[PDB]
Parts: structure tokens; C-alpha cells; sequence
């Protein structure tokens, strides 16, 4: 049971640290969809006024 | 020189008027030509959105 529990606790840390990173590179591929978004847009209208 | 002054004015009266149907058309594609580029503005417009 002390092994056992250890293990369990050792693999709930590491579960609720991947928990975080996987939320601050959610996030993060969030922001850079919307940047991407913002390129895309302003990238269309140089192009076009200097058409 | 009253058949010189006859030979004149009829050269006179031809450029009189060919010179108004000059006028005339060059206002008619005037407009036309400034409509154009309005409806080219338009189109380019909607290639910026659809694009």
C-alpha cells in the first residue's frame, strides 16, 4: 500500500502538471490562430492597395 | 475674295462642327469613363472581401 499510494500520488502530479501545460499551450494556440487571423487580413489589404 | 471668304467660312463651318460632335462624345465617355472607374473600385472591393 506505500508503494501503491506513492504511485498514486507521483502520477497525480505529474497529471495535474500536464493539466497546466496542456491549458498554456491551449492558450497558446489560440493566440497564435489569432495573430495568423490578423496577417491574413492586413497581409490581403497591402496587397491589394498596392494593386 | 468673296469666293476665298466663301471657301473660309465653309471650312469654318465643318470645323464649327466637327468640333461640337468632338465635345459631345468626348462627354459622353467622359461620364461613362467615370463611371467606369467607380465600377471597378466596386469590384475590387468585393475581390477584397471574397478573397
Amino acid at each position: 500500500l506505500a508503494d501503491s499510494s506513492a504511485q498514486q500520488k507521483a502520477v497525480e502530479r505529474r497529471a495535474g502538471d500536464l493539466n497546466v501545460a496542456l491549458e498554456r499551450a491551449l492558450d497558446r494556440i489560440r493566440a497564435l490562430e489569432e495573430e495568423a487571423d490578423g496577417l491574413r487580413q492586413r497581409h490581403a489589404g497591402v496587397d491589394t492597395a498596392r494593386a | 475674295i468673296q469666293a476665298e471668304e466663301r471657301e473660309v467660312s465653309a471650312r469654318l463651318a465643318a470645323a464649327e462642327t466637327a468640333l461640337g460632335e468632338s465635345d459631345a462624345r468626348r462627354q459622353t465617355q467622359d461620364a461613362a469613363l467615370e463611371d467606369n472607374a467607380l465600377e471597378i473600385d466596386r469590384l475590387r472591393n468585393a475581390l477584397l472581401q471574397s478573397d
